[PDB]
């Protein structure tokens, strides 16, 4: 077969010959309480498909970049938002030419 | 390596007498007064060192605290007893000599 | 008996008749030129003895004639060196006034304006500023004298004649058998009792006898005029003991093991003279006479002729694990049986001592005015430091050659060796890792710097003031070795070194040695030192595992060390040779190097030297690495262009050869970029075009025009690129700090 | 001659394991496998990486490319003097043979085999690339 | 010394021999005649 | 996949063949520019494009031609 | 000079594993073997929700420390916890064009684990798989970003 006599190469047995391995995954069903897995295979049911994660993804994210260019910006108090607060650097256009 | 064909559970082979071993003939003589400590020893110390760092549990010890000193002497002496051990353990039982 | 003097007589004769026909020693090229790559490769197998003949007897015979026409070599710069000191130069006028007289040895004629290059160095002279410190080494060796310099240079010239003859003598005379290279036992002791042993306990005879009491002398500012010399203090024990009152006890405290008594000139001072600004010169002596006992203990340990000793190959073979299979069995056999698996270990090994040599001369000073020469000091710094990469760099060329030629797998049946090509792809995937991790988190934090100097955000830098990264690990090494003297080296009047902390050393105003504080600058430079460390070590270990065989291609042995590619197949296979690989860590070791000296030089001119003339240390740029050096921009604004005032301006003046250097440097490192952007195929296309006009005018050599190789191609490239780096970088060092320092 | 069949019962050279080897390339689109009849017990170099110790008899190998499965026949043909033969094995468990694809290595005519992409023409008289323009996909005068 | 003749008349030695003596007369002429801009003698 | 066109300049050395580090060229006999030989390039599906087989060509030029082509994983060395 | 440790991958020297410690220790196998990422029995929608409350927990730590505003005081811990949301999200839109960029082609080589008994495949490596994956991951990782604030607001020693 395959796992004696130095006998690594099996037709019948090709995961073995190429490497197909699991080296760490287990197949048991017995991991989350039920109560929870109803809760959270609920709650991901809206969005468990491709084009409805991102038409969430689209909303949402345009939704919270649109408001934080409206609002966000604002009340995380970006110098952007406040302005300069100051005259500037309008008068010194240059060294030599103080241009406005 | 014709054999080791299912990487054997027992890679390190593990005997309680190592560790307890290691610690004992590091630490034991880690408890000797020499009068370059002023007739304390190291790990006397060092003991003495955690117990004014846990005098002020939350905050870590400083930079100069002579601590780390201890610390970084005693657990080199000590992992090097305890790495040795093991390699003289394994190989008075296995060959290598 | 084993181990013994076994040569042939008479092997090879010498005639000039092979120098007439070049190309003899190899079988492609003896037939002669036909083409220019003939002349090319003539020069590159010149000395690849290994391909020229199959015996390793004849090669290693080679090798060590070789080696002793280099050593000739070597022998013929000391004493030009020496003699330079001797005739042309200004060094009994310096040891008078050591802290005004700058050191020059080097003189140039008038003839076509270059008399400007005499610059006032001091001492009524005018020459070039030397930065090679032999004024300092000879004043710690107690010369006081030209006629001293004179005679060791003709004793220099003498010692080449002789290594030059024992070249020729060992190769055409009387040249030894494979059997007795291949003693490697025997070469290890000797080299050990003899060579560093022997070596040391001599130099240690000279400092007690000769530095000691000269220099001595010559710090309680006696003139080397009326110094007594140093035979007279050999002779006369009483100039000795007056100035050591052991030498009123002879030799016999040595031999009752009251070695106590000689602690007048065997100390353990620690720290700086405070005269000179150096090392303690009883320090060095009580230190070669340590190391010659080390060594000459170390040097009985191996098994040569009796029983008693060691066998390395017991040794190797009777190291083994469980993680690693069979050990080091056959790397004996490897090590006495090819050349450049020595060559490798020895080159590396040697350029990284190389390199502590740099950062253990600048620390701790060896020599008295050396630290206040701080030319001197930064190029003996940068030198050793290039020299010690150029050399790590080799060490990796050679092991890829190795593993091309010299490697046997019978021999490598899962040793050490083995395991490692096996997985090749472990070692190079997390060394990948561990350069993008490096890459990343080193230099992207100058990024982000700019990034946030830029945008207007120093509190969001990382610096001493914003973010900080303090350097925890090396700051409690500082502590601990500043506190070092107090509890764990208590017979040790001082540390090793200022630079862990404490008081100051300036000489003649200037700052000999004072602590270096690191901090967040240091963290980044230093991470950045270890990252482009590591990518050096991707690029020439991935070049020596992948040296015969790869996943793109398994049969790359066959093609080679030196070959430039497969073909544009497999995507392309372009650079896929260990020659190569060794072609790109030259760029990532000067990529390292350059910012390695870059922080000395920043780091020392800031925070290390500078005058004390009031009360307060005034520094060379003021303190400017710890809050200018978070930034790329930083590294441009104040050290790139402000350290840069003094070499572009160094025009008309006696540094201006430094500002021509620059310039021409920034020339050939362009000009590399001619050979390592194109390629060959261009060249002969145009070179035929060439010689289309040569044939029309009937001027066609018959030596056919080719292009460069490949692989000469990338080899010329490299060669211009670093030549042209640091050589401006040398230019821009010197000018800078023979004016400012 | 007539064409092998590949036998899984073919033992394989001693190795101790490297990580040169096989890759998901092996479970998705394909791999190769070479045997060869030994006559002792020599330690060779897999062109993945390391030394192996081949069987005295037959040996048979698994590689993920052809290219080192050929680079290990030149290296048995050429350093041991003997006739190995590999073929190319898909995951599904289809074995296609390769190399001596008559019998005899293709250095050696075979008295049969049939000259394929031969242009029966001089080099230089290849048409300019401006006859063969607009033929569908971007093709060489070579064609 | 046929040979020895033979390998100095190489092209490196020959180069060196033939560009030290060029830059030899030139540099003995730049002595001699230091400065020479143009052609006015 | 590359395309080997091999022209009747060949001489039938046979080192374009023992070059060929993927089994892409053989040697056919007389059916080619003459007798005594000629190659043959019947594999070009496992042909890599590395011209180590026109780098042993030792005719004027090269009798043997690869004209790199669509890339694959046989045609571009993939043990992946 | 017995008991060498290294072996190769389930016994095959040809694959290219090497099984070492690091890689099939009993506790570093087991802890491994635990993961929500490797319990190709359970349904990927729960395994992502697990993934993606420790990631969005984990990630909200860096924005509120490091972020541009982790100098005033209450404003950081809204302000990183609104930056972990947005990373999530870009997230779990770059796992939806994976599900649909990978999960085409349903490869027919079967799956056995290092000791013969041929497994099932994971349903997590299939289109609707990775798309309950994706969902599974948004709704932890937000739910993790939310609970990443809520202990910067309710855990007594939070420096
Ligand atoms: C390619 C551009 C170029 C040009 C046109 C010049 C031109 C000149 N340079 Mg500049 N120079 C250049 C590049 C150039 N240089 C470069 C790249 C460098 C850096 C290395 C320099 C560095 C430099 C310096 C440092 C100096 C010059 C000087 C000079 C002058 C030399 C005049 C001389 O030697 O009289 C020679 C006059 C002759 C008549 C000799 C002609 C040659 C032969 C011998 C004539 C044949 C006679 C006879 C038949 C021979 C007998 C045969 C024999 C075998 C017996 C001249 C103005 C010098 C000067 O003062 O400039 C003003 C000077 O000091 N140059
Ligand atoms: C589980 C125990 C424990 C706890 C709760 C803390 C908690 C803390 N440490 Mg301490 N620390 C610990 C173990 C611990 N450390 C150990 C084992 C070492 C070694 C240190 C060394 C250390 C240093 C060196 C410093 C801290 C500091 C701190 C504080 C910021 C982090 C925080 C209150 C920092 C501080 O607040 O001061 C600091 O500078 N720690
Ligand atoms: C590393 C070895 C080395 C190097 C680089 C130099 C370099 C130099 N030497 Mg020195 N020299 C050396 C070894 C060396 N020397 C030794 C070993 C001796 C003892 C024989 C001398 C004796 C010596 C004298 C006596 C003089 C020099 C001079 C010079 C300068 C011009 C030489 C020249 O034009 O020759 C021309 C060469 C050919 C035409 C060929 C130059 C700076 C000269 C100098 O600096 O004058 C100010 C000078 O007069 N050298
Ligand atoms: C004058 C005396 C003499 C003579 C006639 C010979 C004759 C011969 N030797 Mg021997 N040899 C001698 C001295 C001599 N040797 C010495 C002193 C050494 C010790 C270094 C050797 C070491 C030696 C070895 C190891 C080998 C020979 C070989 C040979 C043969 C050819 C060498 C050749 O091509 O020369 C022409 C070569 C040169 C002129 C090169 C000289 C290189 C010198 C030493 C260094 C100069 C470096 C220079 C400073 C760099 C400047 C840089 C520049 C850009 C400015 C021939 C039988 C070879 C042999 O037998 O192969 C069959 C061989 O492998 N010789
Ligand atoms: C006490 C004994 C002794 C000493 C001092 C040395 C010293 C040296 N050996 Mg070693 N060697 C020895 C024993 C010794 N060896 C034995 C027993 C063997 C046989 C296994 C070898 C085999 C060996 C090889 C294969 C090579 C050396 C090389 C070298 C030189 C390395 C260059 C260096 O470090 O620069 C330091 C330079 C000096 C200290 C300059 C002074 C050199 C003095 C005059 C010679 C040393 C004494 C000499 C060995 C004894 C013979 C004297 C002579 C008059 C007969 C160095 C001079 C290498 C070398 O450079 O080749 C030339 C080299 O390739 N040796
Ligand atoms: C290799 C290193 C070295 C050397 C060469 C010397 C050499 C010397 N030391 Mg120093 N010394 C050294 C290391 C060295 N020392 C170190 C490391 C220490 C620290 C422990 C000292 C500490 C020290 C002290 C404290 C003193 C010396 C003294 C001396 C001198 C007396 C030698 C003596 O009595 O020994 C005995 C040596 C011999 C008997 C050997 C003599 C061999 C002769 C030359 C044989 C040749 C004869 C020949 C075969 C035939 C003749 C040829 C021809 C005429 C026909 C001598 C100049 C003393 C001195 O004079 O102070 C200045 C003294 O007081 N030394
Ligand atoms: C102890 C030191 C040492 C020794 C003994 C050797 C010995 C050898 N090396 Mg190694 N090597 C070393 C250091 C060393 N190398 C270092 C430091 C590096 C990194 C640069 C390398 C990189 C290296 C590569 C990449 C290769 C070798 C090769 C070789 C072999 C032939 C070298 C040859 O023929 O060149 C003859 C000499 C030359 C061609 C001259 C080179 C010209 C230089 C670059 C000019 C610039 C230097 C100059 C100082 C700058 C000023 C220029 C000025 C003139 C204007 C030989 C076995 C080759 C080999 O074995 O492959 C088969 C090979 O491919 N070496
Ligand atoms: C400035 C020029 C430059 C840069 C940036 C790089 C960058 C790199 N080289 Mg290359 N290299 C260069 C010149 C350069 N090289 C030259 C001139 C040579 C000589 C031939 C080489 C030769 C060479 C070799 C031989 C090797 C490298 C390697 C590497 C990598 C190691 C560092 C790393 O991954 O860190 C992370 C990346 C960086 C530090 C680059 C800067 C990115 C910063 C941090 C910002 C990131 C932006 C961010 C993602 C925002 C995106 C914005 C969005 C709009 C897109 C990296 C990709 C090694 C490699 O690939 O293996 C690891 C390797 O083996 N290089
Ligand atoms: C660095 C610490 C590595 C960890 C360590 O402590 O290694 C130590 C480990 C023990 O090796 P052995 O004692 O079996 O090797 C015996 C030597 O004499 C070589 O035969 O070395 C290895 O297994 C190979 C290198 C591992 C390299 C891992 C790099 C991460
Ligand atoms: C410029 C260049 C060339 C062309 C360089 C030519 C071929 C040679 C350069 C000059 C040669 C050395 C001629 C110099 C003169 C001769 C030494 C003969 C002396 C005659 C008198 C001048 C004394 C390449 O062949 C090449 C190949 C691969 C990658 C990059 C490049 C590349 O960048
Ligand atoms: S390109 Fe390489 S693989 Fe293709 S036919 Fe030529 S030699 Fe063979
Ligand atoms: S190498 Fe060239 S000449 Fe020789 S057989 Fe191949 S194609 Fe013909």
């Amino acid at each position: 077969k395959y796992g004696e006599n130095s006998r690594y190469f099996d037709l019948q047995d090709m995961e073995n010959t190429t490497g197909s391995w699991d080296m760490y995954g287990v197949d048991e069903k017995k991991r989350y309480p039920d109560n929870q897995a109803k809760f959270f295979t609920q709650a991901t049911d809206i969005i468990s498909r491709r084009e409805s994660l991102r038409a969430l993804v689209a909303l949402s994210g345009i939704a919270a970049i649109v408001t934080y260019g409206l609002k966000g910006a604002k009340d995380a108090d970006l110098p952007i938002t406040k302005g300069p607060q100051t005259t500037g650097e309008n008068g010194k256009g240059g060294s030599v030419r103080s241009r406005l | 390596e014709a054999s080791n064909k299912s990487f054997p559970r027992d890679w390190v082979k593990t005997d309680p007498l190592v560790p307890v071993l290691g610690f004992a003939g590091w630490t034991i003589p880690a408890n000797i007064g020499v009068s370059a400590f002023g007739g304390q020893s190291l790990f006397g110390l060092f003991t003495q060192s955690i117990g004014e760092n846990l005098a002020h549990f939350p905050t870590g010890p400083a930079l100069d605290d002579k601590f780390w000193l201890y610390l970084i002497t005693y657990h080199l002496g000590l992992f090097l007893t305890i790495t040795l051990g093991q390699i003289g353990v394994q190989g008075r039982k296995q060959g290598y000599w | 008996k084993k181990v013994k003097i076994a040569v042939d007589r008479n092997p090879v004769e010498t005639s000039f008749e092979k120098w007439a026909k070049p190309g003899h020693f190899s079988r492609t090229l003896s037939k002669g030129p036909n083409t220019t790559t003939w002349i090319w490769n003539l020069h590159a197998d010149a000395h690849d003895f290994d391909s020229h003949t199959s015996d390793l007897e004849e090669i290693s015979r080679k090798v060590f004639s070789a080696h002793f026409g280099q050593l000739g070599i070597i022998f013929i710069w000391l004493s030009g060196m020496y003699f330079h000191g001797a005739r042309f130069s200004n060094y009994e006028a310096w040891l008078s006034d050591p802290t005004h007289i700058k050191p020059s040895a080097q003189v140039v004629w008038p003839i076509v304006g270059q008399e400007i290059l005499n610059g006032d160095v001091g001492g009524g002279f005018q020459g070039i500023q030397i930065t090679s410190g032999f004024f300092q080494l000879w004043r710690a060796s107690g010369i006081t004298s030209e006629l001293q310099l004179y005679t060791t240079a003709i004793g220099g010239l003498v010692m080449a004649a002789a290594m030059f003859f024992a070249g020729w003598f060992h190769y055409h005379k009387a040249a030894p058998k494979l059997e007795w290279f291949q003693n490697v036992e025997s070469m290890l002791n000797h080299h050990l009792g003899g060579l560093l042993g022997l070596g040391s306990l001599a130099w240690a005879g000279h400092q007690i006898h000769v530095s000691l009491p000269v220099n001595k002398l010559l710090d309680a500012g006696v003139d080397p005029k009326e110094i007594p010399l140093p035979h007279d203090l050999l002779l006369n024990r009483a100039i000795m003991a007056d100035l050591y009152p052991s030498f009123a006890k002879g030799i016999a405290p040595f031999f009752t093991l009251n070695w106590s008594e000689y602690s007048d000139f065997l100390t353990f001072k620690g720290g700086l003279n405070p005269v000179t600004g150096g090392l303690w010169l009883s320090d060095t002596a009580h230190h070669h006479v340590a190391i010659a006992v080390l060594f000459l203990v170390a040097g009985h340990m191996y098994r040569t002729n009796w029983g008693i000793g060691h066998s390395m190959k017991e040794i190797l073979e009777a190291h083994r694990g469980p993680f690693t299979g069979e050990g080091h069995v056959g790397l004996y056999e490897i090590l006495t049986t090819s050349w450049h698996a020595q060559l490798a270990i020895n080159l590396a090994l040697f350029g990284s001592l190389s390199i502590i040599v740099a950062h253990h001369m600048y620390a701790m000073p060896p020599y008295p005015y050396l630290a206040t020469d701080y030319g001197t000091q930064l190029s003996l710094f940068t030198h050793h430091t290039w020299i010690g990469g150029f050399c790590i760099v080799g060490a990796g060329a050679h092991a890829a050659i190795f593993m091309v030629r010299d490697y046997d797998p019978t021999n490598n049946y899962n040793n050490l060796l083995d395991r490692v090509i096996r997985h090749r792809d472990a070692i190079i995937s997390h060394l990948n890792w561990v350069c993008i991790f490096l890459g990343f988190h080193s230099f992207g934090l100058y990024i982000h710097n700019d990034t946030m100097s830029a945008l207007g955000r120093p509190q969001d830098m990382f610096s001493d003031t914003a973010i900080q990264l303090q350097p925890v690990f090396a700051q409690w090494i500082q502590n601990t070795h500043f506190l070092a003297p107090q509890l764990t080296a208590p017979n040790a009047l001082a540390a090793t070194s200022l630079t862990w902390g404490g008081d100051l050393v300036a000489v003649g105003g200037k700052v000999a040695m004072m602590p270096i504080s690191l901090g967040t600058s240091d963290f980044m430079v230093h991470h950045i030192h270890a990252f482009t460390i590591h990518v050096t070590v991707l690029i020439l270990l991935k070049g020596v595992l992948f040296a015969r065989s790869s996943r793109l291609i398994p049969d790359k042995a066959n093609l080679g060390f030196r070959f430039p590619c497969d073909g544009p197949g497999r995507g392309g296979t372009c650079q896929v040779s260990a020659w190569d690989h060794v072609f790109l860590g030259l760029f990532w070791m000067y990529n390292s190097l350059s910012i390695v000296i870059f922080h000395f030089s920043w780091k020392m001119q800031s925070d290390v030297w500078g005058t004390v003339t009031a009360s307060g240390v005034s520094h060379i740029t003021g303190g400017n690495f710890a809050q200018s050096a978070n930034t790329i921009n930083g590294w441009l604004r104040d050290f790139l262009w402000a350290q840069s005032s003094q070499v572009i301006q160094s025009y008309g003046s006696a540094l201006s050869a430094y500002g021509l250097i620059f310039l021409g440097a920034h020339f050939v490192w362009a000009f590399s970029l001619m050979f390592l952007f194109s390629g060959r195929g261009y060249w002969q296309e145009l070179i035929e075009s060439i010689v289309w006009a040569h044939n029309k005018l009937k001027v066609a050599p018959a030596i056919q025009p080719r292009a460069l190789s490949i692989t000469q191609g990338r080899a010329v490239g490299v060669a211009h690129y670093l030549l042209g780096g640091i050589a401006t970088t040398w230019s821009f060092f010197l000018a800078r700090i023979i004016s400012v320092g | 001659w007539t064409v092998p069949t590949l036998n899984p019962d073919t033992p394989s050279p001693i190795f101790g394991g490297s990580t040169g080897g096989l890759l998901r390339k092996a479970q998705t689109e394909e791999f190769y496998v070479i045997t060869w009849e030994a006559k002792k017990e020599q330690i060779f170099e897999m062109p993945t990486g390391g030394a192996a110790i081949m069987r005295q008899g037959p040996n048979l190998l698994k590689f993920g490319k052809k290219e080192q499965c050929l680079a290990l026949t030149t290296q048995l043909r050429n350093k041991f003097k003997l006739t190995p033969c590999f073929y190319r094995v898909f995951p599904d468990g289809k074995v296609q043979y390769l190399h001596p694809a008559d019998g005899v290595y293709p250095e050696k005519v075979n008295a049969g085999r049939v000259g394929a992409n031969q242009n029966m023409r001089r080099i230089g008289q290849n048409v300019n690339p401006i006859k063969v323009k607009f033929s569908g996909r971007m093709m060489s005068p070579a064609e | 010394m046929k040979d020895f003749t033979t390998y100095l008349s190489t092209a490196p030695v020959i180069a060196t021999i033939w560009f030290t003596f060029t830059a030899g007369l030139l540099i003995e002429i730049n002595r001699y005649f230091p400065d020479p801009l143009v052609f006015s003698f | 996949a590359h395309i080997v066109k091999i022209y009747d300049t060949c001489i039938g050395c046979t080192q374009c063949v023992r070059a060929c580090p993927l089994d892409v060229l053989e040697m056919v006999p007389w059916d080619g520019c003459k007798a005594s030989q000629m190659a043959s390039a019947p594999r070009t599906e496992d042909c890599v494009g590395c011209k180590r087989c026109e780098t042993a060509c030792p005719t004027d030029f090269l009798s043997v031609r690869v004209y790199l082509g669509s890339e694959s994983t046989r045609s571009m060395g993939l043990s992946y | 000079k017995k008991a060498q440790v290294i072996s190769p991958v389930n016994g095959d020297p040809f694959v290219g594993m090497l099984e070492t410690p690091v890689t099939s220790a009993p506790i570093v196998a087991t802890y491994l073997s635990n993961l929500p990422a490797y319990r190709t029995g359970v349904a990927p929608v729960l395994r992502g929700v697990e993934i993606g409350l420790a990631h969005g927990f984990l990630l909200a730590g860096p924005f509120i420390k490091l972020g541009p505003l982790r100098n005033v005081p209450e404003t950081a811990e809204i302000a990183g916890s609104l930056s972990a949301a947005g990373l999530v999200l870009i997230l779990a839109l770059c796992l939806s064009i994976y599900g649909s960029a990978q999960f085409q082609s349903t490869p027919s080589i079967g799956v056995k684990t290092l000791s013969g008994r041929s497994v099932a495949r994971d349903p997590l490596f299939s289109a609707d798989g990775w798309s309950e994956f994706a969902a599974g991951f948004l709704v932890g990782g937000e739910a993790g970003v939310a609970w990443a604030y809520v202990c910067t607001q309710i855990l007594p020693y939070y420096s």
